[PDB]
């Protein structure tokens, strides 16, 4: 039964991820006055595994300069955190409740950035290494940002574990009180998912960097796990701030909900990456360490306060 | 028929007989075509000297290298007529000035009356193989890194002598003597009759 | 008349309410929801696509497209062989070589339209007295084989005929505009 | 149906769909026929519709369309370009400048034709080739990709 | 005939319309590559999808290589490839027996209707292609059917020439390229530890470049020429050479043959183009024969080139980062055996 | 400094540049852009081909302003020619010149968009393109590389419906410029993308023969169609659109004023086409019309011989520049008074700005100088004829 | 072991596809800045750590000294930070 | 006769001056709603 339910919450997820695909590829069509792909199957829903097989059949090219390990263990270990950081999420329940839940999504969110600066060792290629630096960087940066945004979060709920949101989120969303901050989880949300806004990490017309030497199957499992990242933050987003309506009695109306708002969330940042350019390498930092981070830190110390002098500790447990 | 206005054959004309007066050490004639264009004509010695009078005077001021060309008269014993034209965005008027440089007499540079000369000079080396002294960095720019042959001089074949195919023997692009599969049908079109006295 | 973008007129001193409707703009982002807006419009328009294979792209009759040779409703090719489409070619593509045919008409032996080297400029079109060679319609003419694209006599004279009903509707239209 | 004949052909049949359906091409972008992708690429002809991606780096490239004159400067480009592509790979040659010289082909700085320097797959003609023309050749692409028998052909070899 | 027109290069005509079988093959790209830069009509007999032949297609000039659909075992498609040809060269030839075709198929059956054929059209000549030290009694049943067939061809075609080639020396080769990928197993077994099996590489183009001068020289008929190399190899010193150019360490540990037949069935066993063949691995340790013979090389007008000197372009691909940019002159030359 | 080759197939490249980039750390301390991987041999093909049959090859120099490269021809052999074109033609060449100024700065102000990152700009106008490539096809038969210039007039007359269906384009394209312009102008990301990078002062512009918007973006007021006005220039009212500060920004801000302006030229021109011949009435300049050469024999023969020869244009030489969307393109036509030219150098508005490159891209990222290249609305055919 | 179990599958999920993925187809980069803002991202991330106990430290009896506490260190922080601005770190 | 001529009387009018319009809430107020959600969500 376990299993089943290991099954039901990995293979939907995957499945998800490759519609997302699809998702984004007519989203961003439309708004930009063209169909999208709509000629594969019907309505493109076949358009995902499509490419999925003719990414798996085509050669996978081990450049003769690079590693063969710090080249195959990056991508199994971007799909393994991303579809793993599933493992303790709250929908309702989570499948794997654990006492210090979130650090645990920032633990293995961290891990994710070795990834990208083991491809780009091991492609042995400038344009990669240039990428994966500048990359690192911007993941760690958006980083310290992100960890303290949810440090605050965190005082006002009382805990680590994402299951207590469901019972401090039963009367208002944490988007009305902290919604300073939910714009910058969103906005870091992008940035550590690489998206448009920030996604220099692997800019096209700059260094057409992460997956210059990847092509085939290691190309397809970054892949796959930045798409189901792209979902699982926002998702995360989907807990923390917005706060689906629970009902004890009918578990799935908070399914539901979870279902609707990760799903308008995710549509978001589509929508984000059609309408902005991309920001420059410094812009994005000056943003985090001088206008973020400034915020951040004060807001955090804001939320160690709110609590103690409007009486309204929260309560452990 | 066009419209001309003489107005212009006479301002540009004045101009050119005031270029030559300042400047007679090198103008050695100074025409009006009849398109109201002026061409002082200076010898190449004089290349630094006329520009700069022209870039920096207050009467005369040609801000802007428009182009840097030399046609090849092969005929001509210089055979290069290098052709200056500028322009001056405060008299609005173009003038040009063209020297003469044979194949290994070479012609000063004039980067530092103009720095946009720096690409035409490189040109002008590429495709005819006129050589300009005082040149930052004079280099091939159009034609391929092994190119061998100065291209736009009337004596080069259009075809050239060398092209491009890959090997698979030697697993690399190979050049090879070129071999046409339908040469460049030589049309003559010259009639053998006259238009006007011109 | 000139116009000058990007230059402030003058130095609107900050007003409170000013200021605030600023710092508003940076801390709220106000202009970069303006841009989502608009995106999020044209999502709601009609796509501007066409099926490609079912629905096709409008060329009006001028469309230079894909060379043919016509031949006059009788039966008889139109080409004379004045090869002057052979003078005018800008690359060199077509290669016309007579004699006169055994009815004694002048004909042309071989005609060899290379259409990798043609750049379909349309002056053959143009040139022809009887007006043999023509621009035709069909534009979708892509080869698996180099060879394939050369054409010879018998291939454009065929494409001539299959294509000859709309080649005369299309030269029946421009024919007063040339 | 049951024979080890049928269930090659199928599956086969099921590799050249996945090829056909998706095929991320990439384009040199010389010259101007670039430009008359660039509108295949845009609204009236979308491409991805097809499921062809507007812009794939070498790597990730099944298809390269070679727009625009190859002079011999970028010969030996384009080779490595190809060379570097993942195997499964097909050449599109597209202008009368690529497959062909074109007006150009007499210079002494064009090669004439993509075909001396890649393997070429369809020639999509045309000085611009227009971009239904190219969506032509890229759906004739697909055509060629459907008949190919790679499985048949283990099997029976 | 067709009078010879042109400078040599492409684009030029050379009047040799030649039906070439196996041209897919390492030694036949290679024979097309020379036959289309020297401008002859070139009919490329295949069977492999069209993908597979593209790489020919570069190679030689607008119709000047034409492309035939064929099945061995159909007599039919041998008989219009050789309709309009006068050379047919023969190349066919594999190293595991397939399922569907058998030593004596790719070798001796197979090779021999082709020549029938072509006799029936009326070709000048025929170029039949048989490994070197082939006896009737050879001990891989490949050499061994191989000689079967350079006899046979004789009687459907006499006066066919039939080069015979040693183990063929250059990229995409086997015999420089199975060595260097001895590497994937950590040790690489020699029998006899490497030694008395000495063995005479040649370059891959030297053998074109015969095979090609044969087809336009009338001195060659009926001859069984030998393209050998420029210098002959103990085993030992090829294999340590191969892994010295690879930078890859060398162990050569010796391993008792009758085992290794057996590892070569193992891998024979594979159903995608085993590596090594029972036959194989006693070609491998099948001692080159001696140079007593119509010569081949530089008989026919090419000299032979030495291993070393292009050894270095086959063995890069199998180099790490780290050696990359080693060059020949770093590394040290293999000893010849006279022997 | 670690260099790196911005190598042809990248995207940001044009297809085929290869910028030689010395990269101080992620700050690039030179560049020396390596072009010529697409010298085509344009101006040594031309002395081999007669006076028309060149026209079509310079329609192909910057490949996405035709038109008005084939206007600098046509006015250059005209000059050298003595010959006027007829008032009608004259109109439509200044209609189709400004459809190619939209052209080319919808290609340049959406593209450099695509290079920074913003991609639903170029969808939004191509679709828009395509609609104006009908017209250039619609009176052509070309959708590019028409040919309808003619070096005496233009070719053919208007379709009959033309003018109409440009009516209804120029009504709703202003909004569709306002559209990017929303997405693309006040977006903090693209400000500070384009905004203080690259800039040129006004004398540099000058000295480095800048010429373009690149001059009028610095403030200095030049444009060709105003000072020097060529064909009618003289007869239609617009604003030249002068940036003040030169920064990546009021360039791209002119570019889009330039747009709004020949909306405004467009318009003049369809209000105001005079009846009239396309093309100048001397047959030994543009050949005789198809009836005429069908039923009189000083027709024929004039259609023969301009054909077959050529116009045999009179000995002399000419430098005519006029304003090309990139900025002056002007060919000097050196002739023999034979049909055929002797000469044709096209200076390409393009050599003189990418050598702006290393000097405008001073102190700058690798990203910077990818908008770099974006603003100096490069097409590598006109560098590299 | 329940985790373990999810873990061990998401491996073998990952290590599946990579395995068909390559068998189903049958010098000087250095910027101080980058290594300045690694330094200074561990220096921020040793200070989420002192920072993360905050929530079990909220209910601690004391809460004046909790808040007087952690007041200090983020404002000590923050003036590194202020610092480093000042400085020429993180003007890249 | 028949030319592709303007109408007559001339074509009507085009607009090609930017019409970007400056609408948004003010920004004062714009505040004072952030303000009041974390007001009241503190509450
Ligand atoms: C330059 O490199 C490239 C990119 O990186 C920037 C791209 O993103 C792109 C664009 C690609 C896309 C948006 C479409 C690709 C989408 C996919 C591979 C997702 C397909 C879905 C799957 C992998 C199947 C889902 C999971 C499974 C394996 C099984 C399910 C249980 C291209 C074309 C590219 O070449
Ligand atoms: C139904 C779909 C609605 C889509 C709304 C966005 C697209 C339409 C925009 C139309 C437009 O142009 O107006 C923008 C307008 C245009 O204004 P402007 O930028 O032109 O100037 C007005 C503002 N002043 C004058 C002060 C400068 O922008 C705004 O009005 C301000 C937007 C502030 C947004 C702050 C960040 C987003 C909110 C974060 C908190 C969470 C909110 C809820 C999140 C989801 C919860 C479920
Ligand atoms: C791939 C590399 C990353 C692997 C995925 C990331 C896994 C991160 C695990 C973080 C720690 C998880 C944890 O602490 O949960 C402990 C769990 C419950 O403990 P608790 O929360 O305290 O609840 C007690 C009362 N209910 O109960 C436990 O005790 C769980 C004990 C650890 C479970 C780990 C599961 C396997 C992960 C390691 C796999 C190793 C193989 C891969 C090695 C990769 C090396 C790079
Ligand atoms: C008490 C508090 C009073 C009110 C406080 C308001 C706090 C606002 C919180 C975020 C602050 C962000 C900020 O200050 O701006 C930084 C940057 C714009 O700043 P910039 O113009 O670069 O200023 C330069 C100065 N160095 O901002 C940016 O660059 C934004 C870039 C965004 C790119 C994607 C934008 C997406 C916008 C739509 C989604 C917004 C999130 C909505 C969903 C949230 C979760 C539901
Ligand atoms: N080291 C060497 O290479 C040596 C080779 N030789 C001889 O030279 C010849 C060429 O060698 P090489 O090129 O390495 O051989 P390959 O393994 O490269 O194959 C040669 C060609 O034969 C074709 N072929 C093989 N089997 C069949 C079949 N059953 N039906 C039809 N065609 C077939 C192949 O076509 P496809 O792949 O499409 O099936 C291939 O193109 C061989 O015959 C060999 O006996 C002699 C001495 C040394
Ligand atoms: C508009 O300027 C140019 C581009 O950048 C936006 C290019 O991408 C390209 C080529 C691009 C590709 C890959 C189609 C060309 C030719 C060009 O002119
Ligand atoms: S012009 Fe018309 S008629 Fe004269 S040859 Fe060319 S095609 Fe035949
Ligand atoms: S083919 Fe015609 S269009 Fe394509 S590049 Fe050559 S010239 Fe430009």
């Amino acid at each position: 039964m376990f299993f089943i339910n290991i099954l039901t919450l990995l293979v939907p997820i995957l499945i998800a991820m490759a519609f997302l695909t699809l998702v984004e590829r007519k989203i961003l069509g439309y708004m930009q006055l063209r169909k999208g792909p709509n000629i594969v199957g019907p309505y493109g829903i076949l358009q995902p595994f499509a490419d999925a097989m003719k990414l798996f059949m085509k050669e996978p090219m081990r450049p003769l300069t690079t590693s063969m390990s710090l080249f195959i263990i990056a991508p199994t270990l971007s799909l393994t955190l991303a579809l793993s950081l599933w493992v303790p999420l709250p929908m309702p329940h989570p499948l794997i409740n654990l006492n210090l839940g979130i650090l645990f999504i920032l633990a293995t969110s961290s891990l994710s950035v070795y990834s990208i600066l083991w491809s780009g060792w091991a492609s042995n290629s400038k344009y990669s290494l240039f990428g994966a630096l500048r990359a690192v960087a911007q993941t760690i940066s958006y980083e310290v940002t992100m960890a303290i945004i949810l440090l605050s979060v965190l005082l006002m709920n009382g805990s680590y574990s994402l299951q207590t949101l469901i019972t401090t989120q039963e009367h208002m969303w944490l988007l009305l009180p902290a919604w300073p901050m939910a714009m910058m989880w969103f906005i870091s949300t992008l940035a550590e998912t690489n998206r448009a806004p920030f996604d220099l990490t692997e800019g096209e017309s700059e260094l057409v960097g992460f997956n210059v030497e990847y092509a085939a199957g290691p190309f397809a499992l970054f892949f796959m796990a930045e798409y189901t990242n792209i979902i699982l933050m926002n998702a995360l987003t989907t807990i923390i701030f917005l706060g689906p309506l629970y009902y004890i009695n009918l578990p799935e109306l908070y399914s539901t909900n979870f279902m609707m708002e990760a799903l308008l969330l995710s549509s978001t940042f589509l929508w984000i990456r059609a309408s902005y350019p991309r920001f420059r390498y410094d812009q994005l930092m000056h943003l985090l360490w001088k206008n973020f981070l400034p915020l951040t830190l004060a807001l955090c110390m804001w939320h160690i306060s709110l609590p103690i002098f409007t009486a309204g500790v929260p309560p452990y447990m | 028929v066009r419209p001309r206005s003489d107005v212009t054959h006479k301002q540009l004309s004045a101009f050119g007989e005031y270029v030559a007066e300042i400047l007679p050490k090198y103008v050695q004639q100074v025409q009006v075509s009849c398109l109201d264009e002026l061409e002082i004509c200076i010898h190449p010695d004089g290349v630094i000297p006329t520009l700069t009078f022209l870039r920096d005077h207050t009467n005369a001021q040609f801000k802007s290298l428009a182009d840097l060309t030399a046609v090849d008269v092969p005929t001509r014993q210089n055979r290069f007529e290098i052709v200056y034209n500028l322009l001056s965005l405060r008299f609005n008027s173009r003038i040009r000035v063209k020297t003469y440089a044979d194949e290994l007499t070479p012609i000063d540079s004039i980067v530092s009356v103009h720095i946009a000369a720096n690409w035409y000079e490189r040109e002008v080396w590429d495709m005819f193989g006129v050589f300009f002294f005082n040149h930052p960095d004079l280099r091939r720019i159009l034609t391929d890194y092994g190119f061998e042959g100065h291209p736009f001089r009337k004596d080069f074949p259009l075809t050239g002598y060398v092209e491009l195919r890959y090997d698979d023997e030697v697993k690399r692009v190979v050049a090879e003597p070129v071999e046409l599969a339908q040469e460049f049908r030589k049309f003559d079109l010259n009639s053998p009759w006259e238009a006007f006295p011109a | 008349t000139y116009k000058y973008v990007n230059k402030k007129e003058q130095e609107s001193e900050v007003d409170m309410k000013s200021a605030t409707d600023n710092a508003a703009r940076i801390l709220m982002w106000t202009e970069l929801i303006r841009g989502l807006g608009m995106t999020l419009s044209y999502l709601f328009r009609e796509p501007a696509t066409i099926n490609y294979p079912f629905e096709k792209g409008p060329l009006s009759p001028r469309f230079r497209g894909e060379h043919a040779l016509r031949r006059y409703p009788s039966g008889e090719e139109r080409c004379i062989a004045c090869k002057l489409c052979e003078a005018i070619c800008p690359a060199q593509a077509i290669t016309i070589e007579a004699e006169p045919r055994a009815d004694g008409s002048r004909r042309t032996t071989r005609y060899d339209i290379d259409m990798t080297k043609c750049i379909y400029c349309g002056f053959c079109q143009e040139a022809c007295p009887v007006d043999a060679i023509v621009e035709g319609p069909n534009f979708e003419f892509s080869t698996e084989t180099h060879e394939e694209l050369l054409y010879n006599k018998e291939k454009l004279l065929n494409n001539g005929d299959k294509w000859e009903a709309e080649i005369a509707a299309n030269i029946q239209a421009d024919y007063l505009y040339r | 149906r049951s024979r080890a004949e049928y269930v090659v052909t199928k599956l086969d049949d099921l590799i050249n769909w996945a090829r056909r359906s998706s095929l991320w091409p990439m384009t040199f972008g010389l010259a101007c026929c670039a430009v008359e992708m660039m509108h295949m690429a845009a609204p009236r002809y979308d491409m991805d519709r097809f499921g062809v991606v507007f812009r794939a780096s070498p790597r990730q490239a099944d298809v390269m369309i070679v727009a625009g004159t190859l002079t011999n400067k970028m010969a030996p480009a384009l080779r490595k370009v190809y060379d570097q592509m993942p195997e499964p790979r097909y050449v599109v040659s597209m202008g009368s400048c690529a497959n062909g010289g074109g007006y150009y082909h007499y210079s002494y700085s064009v090669v004439r034709g993509c075909d001396r320097i890649v393997p070429v797959d369809i020639y999509v003609p045309g000085c611009p080739p227009t971009a239904e023309a190219l969506l032509y050749g890229i759906l004739q692409l697909q055509r060629k990709i459907k008949r190919e028998q790679k499985l048949k052909i283990w099997y029976r070899r | 005939a067709v009078i010879p027109h042109g400078k040599g290069g492409r684009s030029s005509v050379s009047g040799v319309v030649a039906t070439v079988f196996g041209a897919t093959g390492f030694l036949g790209r290679y024979v097309v590559n020379h036959l289309g830069r020297m401008g002859s009509q070139v009919i490329i007999p295949y069977r492999c999808d069209v993908y597979d032949i593209m790489h020919l297609r570069l190679m030689g000039d607008l119709g000047q290589l034409t492309f035939l659909e064929w099945d061995a075992r159909d007599k039919d498609s041998i008989r219009k490839a050789v309709q309009h040809s006068n050379v047919v060269i023969n190349l066919i030839g594999r190293e595991w027996e397939t399922r569907n075709f058998d030593f004596e198929d790719v070798f001796v059956n197979i090779p021999r209707a082709i020549a029938q054929a072509s006799k029936e059209a009326g070709v000048e000549r025929f170029i039949h292609v048989s490994h070197l030290n082939a006896s009737m009694k050879s001990s891989s049943k490949s050499l061994r059917s191989k000689a079967v067939g350079e006899k046979e061809v004789r009687s459907v075609f006499p006066e066919a020439i039939i080069i015979r080639p040693s183990d063929i020396f250059g990229r995409e080769d086997r015999f420089l390229n199975h060595f260097a990928n001895y590497r994937w197993f950590l040790a690489v077994p020699l029998v006899s530890l490497g030694f008395k099996t000495v063995k005479q590489p040649v370059y891959v183009a030297d053998v074109s470049k015969g095979i090609v001068n044969a087809t336009k020289d009338p001195d060659a008929v009926g001859k069984t020429f030998a393209f050998t190399g420029p210098n002959r190899y103990l085993l030992f010193h090829l294999v340590k050479y191969i892994f010295g150019m690879t930078h890859r360490t060398f162990i050569p540990y010796p391993l008792p043959l009758f085992v290794y037949s057996w590892i070569g069935k193992l891998f024979g066993l594979s159903p995608f183009e085993p590596w090594t063949t029972k036959d194989k691995v006693e070609r491998i340790h099948i001692s080159d024969v001696m140079p007593t013979d119509l010569p081949g090389l530089e008989d026919l007008g090419v000299q032979p080139t030495p291993l070393e000197l292009k050894s270095i372009e086959v063995l890069r691909r199998h180099r790490t980062y780290r050696w990359l940019s080693s060059e020949i002159e770093e590394t040290k030359p293999a000893k010849t055996v006279n022997y | 400094n670690m260099t790196l080759n911005f190598g042809p197939q990248h995207p940001a490249a044009h297809g085929v540049l290869r910028l030689v980039l010395e990269l101080s750390g992620e700050m690039v301390r030179k560049c020396d852009p390596h072009i010529g991987l697409l010298h085509r041999g344009t101006e040594k093909l031309i002395e081999y081909k007669t006076y028309l049959q060149a026209l079509p090859y310079f329609d192909r120099l910057d490949y996405v302003s035709m038109m008005c490269n084939e206007q600098a021809y046509s006015i250059a052999v005209e000059k050298l020619l003595n010959i006027q074109p007829p008032p009608r033609a004259q109109w439509i060449r200044v209609l189709f010149g400004e459809i190619t100024r939209i052209l080319n700065h919808i290609m340049a102000v959406t593209t450099h968009a695509l290079d920074i990152g913003a991609m639903t700009p170029f969808f939004w106008m191509f679709e828009e393109r395509e609609k104006m490539f009908e017209f250039y096809e619609r009176v052509s038969g070309a959708r590019m590389h028409a040919a309808y210039i003619r070096p005496g007039g233009v070719h053919q007359d208007l379709p009959l419906g033309l003018l109409d269906d440009i009516y209804e384009f120029s009504k709703n394209f202003s909004l569709r410029i306002d559209e990017v312009e929303e997405m693309l102008t006040n977006n903090r990301i693209w400000r500070n993308r384009t905004v203080d990078i690259g800039v040129v002062t006004a004398e540099d512009a000058l000295n480095y023969g800048f010429s373009g918007v690149m001059l009028r973006g610095s403030g200095i007021q030049w444009d060709l169609r105003k000072t020097q006005p060529y064909d009618v220039y003289d007869q239609v009212e617009f604003d030249v659109p002068i940036g003040s500060r030169g920064d990546c920004y009021d360039r791209y801000l002119c570019r889009v004023e330039e747009m709004r302006q020949s909306l405004r030229i467009i318009e003049q021109c369809l209000n105001k086409m005079p009846p009239g011949e396309i093309k100048v009435d001397d047959a030994k300049v543009s050949p005789p019309k198809r009836a005429e050469m069908k039923t009189s024999m000083e027709s024929l023969i004039h259609h023969f011989k301009l054909y077959t020869e050529g116009y045999q244009v009179p000995p002399g030489a000419t430098y005519t520049a006029i304003e090309a969307p990139k900025g002056e393109f002007g060919v000097y036509l050196v002739s023999d008074g034979s049909s055929r030219p002797y000469r044709c150098k096209i200076k390409a508005p393009g050599f003189a700005h990418l050598a702006g490159l290393d000097k405008m891209s001073k102190g700058h990222m690798l990203a910077d100088v990818v908008a770099i290249i974006g603003t100096q609305d490069i097409v590598f055919g006109e560098i590299d004829r | 072991m329940n985790l373990y179990t999810v873990i061990f599958i998401n491996i073998l999920l990952s290590l599946t596809l990579i395995l068909v993925a390559f068998w189903l187809p049958q010098r000087l980069p250095f910027s101080m800045k980058f290594f300045l803002v690694a330094i200074t991202f561990l220096l921020f991330d040793l200070e989420i750590a002192l920072l993360l106990p905050l929530p079990w430290a909220i209910q601690t009896i004391k809460t004046s000294t909790m808040m007087i506490m952690a007041f200090i260190l983020v404002t000590i922080l923050s003036l590194g930070l202020a610092y480093e601005w000042t400085q020429k770190g993180l003007e890249w | 006769v028949k030319q592709d001529m303007p109408p007559p009387g001339g074509y009507g009018p085009i607009d090609y001056k930017r019409n970007l319009p400056r609408r948004g809430l003010s920004g004062y107020s714009m505040f004072a709603v952030g303000i009041g959600a974390l007001i009241f969500g503190y509450w």
